[PDB]
């Protein structure tokens, strides 16, 4: 999930404000 | 806004500013 | 609570707030 | 030590409040 | 002082701290 | 440059303090 893609990969500020409530 | 390698604690406090007041989900795989 | 990889400053962020007021000892191998 | 193996393997909040004063 | 292992953001928490009010520039290798 | 020799290597705060304005 995202938090593995970030840590293992990169990810940009668009996709980790898809885990925005 | 730029790529990000974030780890740890790191994404958490990604998260808190990319979301602010409207909170978020951190939901590592288990 | 959950177990921790803890590494650099983030040793010293965990025992602050394990510790609080009692404070604590940062204290790595020579 | 606690520094060392919080950081080589894993620890516990248990095994760090052996280092509050 | 002693010597620093820093890497992302901790290199410019550790700016933030030498510098104060004096500010910095934060400049990475591209 | 400073970035990348903190990381790779280590760095002094007074080569950091080059980067002070
Ligand atoms: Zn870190």
């Amino acid at each position: 999930g995202i938090v593995e893609q970030c840590c293992t990969s990169i990810c940009s500020l668009y996709q980790l404000e898809n885990y925005c409530n | 806004f730029v790529n990000q390698h974030l780890c740890g604690s790191h994404l958490v406090e990604a998260l808190y500013l990319v979301c602010g007041e409207r909170g978020f989900f951190y939901t590592p795989k288990t």
